[PDB]
């Protein structure tokens, strides 16, 4: 329950936050919504000497249309994502996924950037961002860079971020008008990380699938982009024989944990069932 | 210690706190506002919920220093100055929406924001809308009734039965 | 209105049978309850524990030096501080002892090793991290079925020589007790010869009561006065007083136990915990108050577990479905110390109500308790002293017998119910059931849910499954149960030697309002509302003019506390009997004032009138003033009474619960379609309060049957003991409940009322589990062990070949 | 005036009166009355006055009335407890009440003085082995209406 | 307000006070040492007596600012660290030298200084020696006995 | 009980205190032992804006013999006077008088200078200082001066002191070795101001009074020096006739208040009875 002592900082700009994180080293953690970091401080799994609160940095919150993307600032909250009529129009899968994350209180505080940077394979945004082909914008002492969500996650709590960097925004290509979408999650109860979940975006023309992309949540030490599974759907009618091939290709890349959500074999099979259900819902939406 | 100035239940508050002090403990231990409760160590139960700058916040998952400049309402701030209870406080009594009363401050504070978000919710919207708040006593059924009662009182018309 | 009718006056009382709104709600809805952690006293310090990372290990040493040197740390206690004392172990309600601070060894993960006392809970937490413990690990025992093997680990070295425990001979170092009841020889002869013998092993898995407020206290030794005040989460505050007197050597008049408002108990808060003992010792040493408040993780892993019974359960029958006998053996896993709350003579509680609602001529029950490297407990979580397990055993056994007989299980129950005319009914394991009308209640339930139609619907759905048209299966869960609540008669019910009576004291003020206190203690069950209703009706004084208190051992009359759904059977009776003493005195006063014989008076809601002359009367309010203003010559002034009530029997409420459950066989996800619960607890004091007790209990039953668990791995690690995994349903998961009743009064109770509070859990768990087992019966799954969560139901189907 | 006396399972006592000391030593002296009546040491008895929620109703301390009124009530309440203890002793010892006599802190069987039960044992029995004819526990109240004044 | 620093019962105290705050109110109200009592408004009764830099002082007739830098003992400071009563506290109990208890803190604090001034006083010296302290309950006779009892106990200690 | 607000000062020297009094004006008062001033603040009879505490001025405390005088600093406490064995040897009347003032607590705080400068006719020291023919040393912004105690008191709270002055010391002629002395006080109880009191010093030779001086306390709106009453004792045997003449001449100059101590006529007679008893005890001591 009780965290260890720390010093508290409120930087006024992105540049000041990055300088501070750079100065203070691994003893310092960025503080966003606090709804993964404060729980692990309370168990002393984390014992930072410094918290660098990003709250006064107005630039880190927002949803904007820029070129062919939507760019969402890292401090944008789950609640704000759900409330955005613009996102509901252009990227409806976001609202659908956010509504399956945590609970109202957590969603008022927790941020999209914190969800994406955390590195917990339980978080739902990572695989959604891989499904969407999003890019993460990072700023550090060495300047700006971009890393694909598909390349950001290496292990459990092991990502591509470097010392002194902040994830400042997530850049998401806007899918075609009329695309189908779904996020299908199997969970023990409200507020639980998935036993398995699948993110799907696809498009159709004349009874055939034109594009498809699939993300899998919490069925390996990272999110997964089920590249081959989506590819085998293209050109088909998304019926049971087509799905059978996608399911095999998705299951084969999973490597789930065995924990209170069940044995690894169950979780792999549930990735396949969630995939089938997601595809079906997305097929119905696509038009 | 850090110097903070904020507003709680409409009154100015000025205090000195350690950075690591959880907001729940600043509220309970320093401000003596002991309605808010602790029911867990993992952020699930919602017993600690307060209304903070228009948001439902689990105050066990925030440091007091994060609330510098904020406006907070706790359960002690809900009744009218004339003594009369709020619509939600009254509905919780009329509909038997509490037993041990431990979850009740957090339930009412969450529900206060829920009815601002959605003044006329369905039963499914209520149940989902209080998903962050656990109760051990009631089995939730009468809590849904309480919130429906409060909505109908606020709105001047009933919605669902 | 100035001259209200008899009906109007009765209505104003808000007495028996009324849906009176709760007095507690005013303070609780405003944050003005007073729970233990709300207490602040001058000089008060905070204490908490260094806990064991090991399940089974010798302690080689503990280094407290860095902790003691930290600014703001006032004490760090280990076993060595307590052992000169003989407070390194404490007695339990089961007659065993439990380690307070670990001495030579630890026996379960998270066991208390040292107690740090500091300025506040933030400094205490820092200091606990600075303590260093050196362990030597020992082989761990977690499988009770292996506990009595010749090479099973030696856990309880402290009682290695003690071959007689508190409940008779011990047959092995890890054996706690063997307890039996019933006709062994007759039951065995019946099974040896019966047409049909139906046998299964049902496990009631380990779960936890998890009240939203954890266990806690504030101890204050006043060293100027030599008096201890102890605020705490106590379901039985007077029992705690007497125990603390025995342990501490302070006399009872100098120990002021205060149970204030309690944020739920659900059996977790009956007995004493290490934290209470250590807070008290620390405060005695330091001479300043000491607060102890545990966190959730410690609550779930170190305080009273529930269940953990492995029940080999058999029914003997004719092919036509007459039940001839029941034979049950239980292997009970008690963890490292037997701390199982129970009447002292009943080490398996009232598990001997396991013949249930059925008329059978002979039965036998045997229970063996064993030690394992786990937290202690057993009795908790709306069990009524192992009645949860008793009911599960019989209601599951009815279903597996019905499957073997190829008979509808509703018809099998109906063929074997104890009939209304057979009450009071002596059951074949010794309990005399007080009253019951089981056919009427079963019929009402069956009519409400459309049972015969549901069976046709199910048959059609099964045919559709076999035709490949659905992957959903439908189950119909039935639980018809007989509870046993109200412990209990002085002949054989006691808590460590104190008979299980309870009590009420009622005092009427000159102006007609009332202060009344009882020996029970609410943790949310509405006593401050409902005891006033019983008084209101007896005395014709409005319930709002009556103040009810519990929990302060200086002021409340002695009682045995609140558990076993006993409050209404015991203190509810005492309240009625005490009120009747007052009424009898009032009648004497009235007769004197009105100048008539007592036998010429009649009662009319709130007054005595002269028979034949209704214009000659005295109201209770008038009599109350008269008792102070003009006491009749032969009477004492004032108007008050006490009763301590020794019950003649328990009360035996019953119910008929039916559940419809749909299950996806490919994911294992089950979803309750409908849940109907008929309860009959005799006369109903407050239907609104009963309904809320039922909704809460049914929600627990749901949780237990469908997901909750506390587990241990082969290394002794406690698993799932946090709200990350422990299934506490939110409003989204919790089914909508339908409730109903009949009224079959207890013939022996002063107001005909039975207990009810635990009925919904007792009857609900078998109803949910029966619906799941029923859904799979046409696929020959056999008995499916709880909990019925998604991976486990997936596994059932996997092994049946459903996923090929 | 009034007195309420309640004996705990282990034999110590809480007693309250309807009077209110302002320095006259009631918290010491009322315990002395009970001590003699029941053979319970005075330090094993707690005396309280003045909290209207908890003390039995009385008319207060003035007119040098405390000893005449609540002092009388204290003795009479203690004698009700004594009388109940006699019945418990009769049940335990399997004799008629009439066969028992009081001796300082115990009831003895007449002519068989080795057979006895102490007040302490009787208090425990009232909770542990209550006679079936009787209520459990061991306590009493008296509201004392004096027949005359006293004239020192 | 004035910043004061002093010692009370052996502990450092630091406070801000108005100059007009009477020492008795600083002790009772700000320090929560409520053994000291107020019995009058004219400096006669002595119920407010404390020991202050080796003197018996009526704390209702001194401002807290005047006590800046002082060392004060109040009745709470008389018992030993192990809880044992002082000879005077024990003597007042053994000899029945109090009834309501309201003059007792001031009587004992005056008496503590009296027995330092004169370890073996006669009855006339005791009666004169406590002339600044009024009692309503005892008629003084048992207070003289309590002081003599305490003198005997103290004089046996060495 | 509750005084009005004021500012509080701690000057470190006589010069500083006099400067502060002079600057602040009438609204500032010296604070010595506080046992007359604080009681009248608490009733709001006195509502000064400033108190000038003399506590830190060491040179105001002390007892020394200088030439033919004893010089006593104004801040010297009653308890110190009683405790001085030098004073008991040279001026034993002072210990006798001080033991008749107030009670132990009040004597630990109250000062000789505060008792003399107060102007309450109830105070005992003024008439004793008149008996003794004491001189008051005053320092103000205009320098030092000396006022005889016999010339210092004009009425209730009215004295010869001027704005900005402190009474710094009392200079007392030392009587001859062997002199007689007495202070005889009639009061209602311990701690009360006198119904009447008399201070006497005298010397004898050959059974005959050579010198005699008499002060009278609390039997007028000031202390009184009974000049004529002393004069008439000189040359006599201090026999009945001489004492009756001194009593008449003392009584004649009284003008007491009528209060709780009794009416004026009683208090005049009591001045005479106290004078007689004081002369008798002084005669025995001489
Ligand atoms: N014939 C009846 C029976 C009961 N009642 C009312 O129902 C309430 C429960 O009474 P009873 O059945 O006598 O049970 P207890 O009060 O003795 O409660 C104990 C029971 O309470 C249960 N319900 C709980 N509910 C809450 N809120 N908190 C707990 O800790 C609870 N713990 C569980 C467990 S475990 C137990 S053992 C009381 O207000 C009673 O007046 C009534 O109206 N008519
Ligand atoms: S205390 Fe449980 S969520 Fe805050
Ligand atoms: S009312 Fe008890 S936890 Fe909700
Ligand atoms: S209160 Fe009376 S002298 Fe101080
Ligand atoms: S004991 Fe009562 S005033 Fe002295």
């Amino acid at each position: 329950m009780i965290p260890g002592s720390f010093d508290y900082h409120r930087p006024k700009s992105i540049a000041d936050a990055v300088a501070l994180l750079t100065k203070l080293g691994e003893d310092a953690r960025p503080l966003a919504g606090g709804h993964s970091l404060i729980p692990i401080m309370k168990t002393r799994l984390a014992t930072p000497e410094h918290l660098v609160d990003l709250r006064d940095i107005g630039d880190l919150v927002g949803i904007r249309e820029e070129g062919t993307d939507v760019v969402i600032g890292a401090m944008t909250t789950q609640h704000a994502l759900i409330g955005s009529d613009f996102l509901a129009a252009k990227l409806p899968i976001i609202r659908e996924t956010s509504l399956l994350i945590a609970d109202p209180q957590i969603r008022y505080m927790g941020t999209i950037g914190g969800n994406a940077a955390n590195g917990d394979p339980g978080n739902d945004m990572p695989a959604l961002m891989q499904c969407l082909g999003a890019a993460y914008e990072l700023t550090g002492p060495e300047g700006a860079r971009i890393v694909a969500a598909r390349d950001y996650y290496q292990g459990a709590y092991f990502t591509a971020i470097e010392p002194g960097e902040l994830l400042t925004a997530i850049r998401i290509p806007v899918p075609p008008t009329g695309h189908g979408y779904a996020y299908e999650k199997l969970k023990r109860k409200i507020g639980d990380y998935a036993t398995a979940a699948a993110a799907v975006v696809l498009t159709m023309s004349g009874g055939k699938c034109v594009t498809a992309s699939i993300g899998l949540t919490n069925v390996a030490n990272t999110p997964l982009w089920a590249e081959e599974a989506g590819k085998v759907l293209v050109g088909t009618a998304l019926d049971k024989p087509a799905l059978d091939k996608a399911v095999a290709l998705a299951e084969a890349i999973t490597a789930p944990a065995s924990d209170g959500r069940g044995p690894a074999e169950y979780r792999t099979k549930m990735a396949g069932v969630m995939l089938r259900r997601a595809v079906e819902r997305a097929k119905a939406r696509a038009k | 210690k850090a110097h903070i100035e904020l507003t709680i239940n409409g009154h100015p508050v000025e205090a000195l706190v350690e950075p690591r002090t959880l907001l729940i403990h600043f509220i309970r231990e320093q401000q003596n506002l002991t309605g808010a409760h602790i029911g867990c160590d993992t952020s699930h139960c919602g017993a600690c919920t307060v209304d903070l700058d228009g948001m439902s916040v689990k105050s066990c998952t925030m440091f007091a220093v994060q609330a510098n400049g904020a406006s907070i309402t706790t359960i002690e701030g809900m009744a009218a100055p004339d003594g009369t209870l709020s619509a939600l406080q009254e509905g919780f009594r009329m509909m038997h929406g509490l037993q041990c009363g431990y979850c009740t401050p957090g339930m009412i504070m969450r529900s206060h924001r829920l009815l601002q978000e959605n003044p006329s919710p369905t039963e499914a919207e209520i149940r989902f809308g209080i998903g962050g708040n656990l109760c051990r006593c009631t089995g939730y059924q009468n809590i849904v009734k309480a919130i429906q009662y409060a909505a109908a009182k606020i709105n001047g018309v009933p919605f669902e039965e | 209105t100035v001259e209200p009718t008899s009906a109007e006056r009765a209505e104003k009382l808000q007495g028996m049978g009324c849906k009176r709104k709760r007095v507690e709600d005013i303070r609780f809805t405003q944050g003005k309850g007073n729970y233990v952690d709300d207490v602040k006293l001058p000089g008060m310090l905070f204490g908490d524990f260094v806990r064991s990372s090991h399940a089974h290990a010798r302690i080689k040493s503990i280094d407290t030096s860095k902790a003691k040197a930290l600014p703001g740390v006032f004490a760090v206690l280990t076993a060595a501080d307590l052992k000169p004392l003989n407070l390194h172990y404490m007695p339990t309600l089961a007659g065993d002892v439990q380690a307070v601070l670990a001495d030579e060894k630890v026996l379960f993960q998270n066991q208390e090793v040292a107690f740090v006392v500091a300025k506040d809970r933030y400094v205490a937490a820092d200091a606990i991290e600075l303590v260093e413990v050196d362990y030597e690990p020992l082989p761990v025992l977690v499988d009770p079925f292996k506990a009595m093997e010749p090479d099973a680990p030696l856990l309880r070295e402290d009682i290695k020589d003690k071959m007689t425990g508190a409940h008779g001979a011990r047959k092995h170092h890890n054996h706690i007790f063997r307890w039996e009841i019933g006709d062994k020889e007759g039951t065995d002869a019946t099974f040896a010869k019966a047409e049909v013998v139906s046998k299964d092993m049902f496990t009631y898995h380990r779960v936890h009561p998890s009240p939203l407020e954890t266990c806690q206290c504030v101890a204050s030794m006043d060293k100027i006065k030599g008096e201890l005040t102890l605020w705490g989460t106590f379901q039985a505050p007077h029992v705690i007083r007497t125990v603390v007197s025995l342990i501490s050597g302070l006399p009872e008049h100098k120990i002021h136990v205060i149970a204030p408002d309690i944020g739920g108990g659900f059996g977790n808060k009956v007995g004493a915990y290490s934290g209470y003992v250590c807070a008290v010792v620390a405060s005695i040493v330091l001479g300043v108050p000491v607060k102890w408040v545990e966190d959730r993780m410690e609550n779930l892993s170190t305080t009273s577990f529930a269940r953990d019974y492995h029940m080999t359960t058999e029914l003997a029958a004719t092919k036509d479905g007459k039940i001839l006998a029941m034979r049950c053996h239980v292997l009970a896993d008690h963890g490292a110390f037997d701390a199982c709350a129970d009447p002292s003579k009943w080490p398996a509680g009232f598990m001997n109500i396991c013949t249930g609602s059925y008329d059978m001529p002979v039965a036998h029950l045997a229970v063996d308790g064993v030690y394992t490297n786990k937290a202690s407990g057993g009795v908790a979580y709306r069990c009524s002293f192992r009645v949860t397990e008793a009911v599960y055993a019989i209601e599951r056994a009815i279903e597996t017998l019905a499957q073997r007989l190829e008979m509808d299980s509703a018809d099998l129950r109906i063929k074997n119910f104890i009939q209304p005319e057979q009450f009071p009914y002596m059951a074949p394991l010794g309990w005399e059931y007080d009253s019951g009308n089981y056919p009427l209640a079963m019929k009402k339930a069956m009519d409400t849910v459309g049972y015969h139609q549901l069976r046709a619907e199910q048959k059609a759905k099964q045919e559709a499954f076999k035709r490949g048209e659905t992957r959903e299966i439908m189950g119909i869960g039935i639980s018809f149960f007989t509870e046993i609540v109200g412990a209990g008669p002085s002949k054989n019910c006691d808590i460590l030697g104190v008979s299980m009576f309870d009590s009420a004291e009622i005092r009427i003020h000159p102006t007609g309002s009332v202060i009344a206190r009882m020996g029970t203690k609410s943790q949310g069950q509405g006593h401050e509302t409902t005891y006033a209703q019983i008084i209101a009706t007896e005395l014709g004084i409005p319930a709002d003019d009556i103040m009810i208190e519990e929990g302060n051992t200086d002021t409340a009359p002695y009682g045995l506390g609140t558990y076993g759904s006993r409050s209404t059977p015991t203190a509810g009776a005492a309240t009625a009997v005490a009120a009747r003493k007052i009424k009898a005195k009032a009648q004497m006063i009235a007769a004197h004032m009105l100048e008539v014989h007592e036998g010429d008076l009649e009662w009319d809601v709130d007054r005595f009138r002269v028979k034949g002359l209704p214009e000659k009367f005295k109201t209770m309010k008038e009599l109350a003033w008269a008792s102070y203003n003009s006491p009749p010559p032969n009477l004492e002034p004032g108007l008050e009474a006490v009763n301590y009530y020794d019950p003649p029997n328990m009360t035996y409420p019953f119910g008929a619960y039916f559940c419809i459950m749909d299950i996806d066989v490919d994911t294992g996800v089950a979803k309750t379609r409908r849940f109907y619960a008929l309860d009959d607890c005799g006369t109903r004091i407050n239907p609104m309060i009963i309904e809320g007790q039922v909704h809460g209990g049914l929600t627990e039953a749901f949780a237990v049957a469908m997901g909750q668990e506390i587990r241990y791995d082969e290394q002794g690690n406690v698993l799932g003991a946090s709200f990350m995994d422990f299934f506490l349903p939110t409003a989204v998961e919790t089914p909508k409940w339908e409730t109903d009743y009949t009224v079959t009064p207890s013939p022996h109770h002063p107001i005909g009322a039975k207990g009810v509070g635990e009925s919904p859990h007792v009857g609900g768990v078998p109803c949910f589990s029966n619906a799941v087992n029923d859904a799979y019966a046409f696929l020959n799954a056999g008995h499916i062990q709880m909990p019925h969560d998604a991976w486990r139901l997936w596994k059932v189907g996997e092994q049946l070949g459903l996923h090929v």
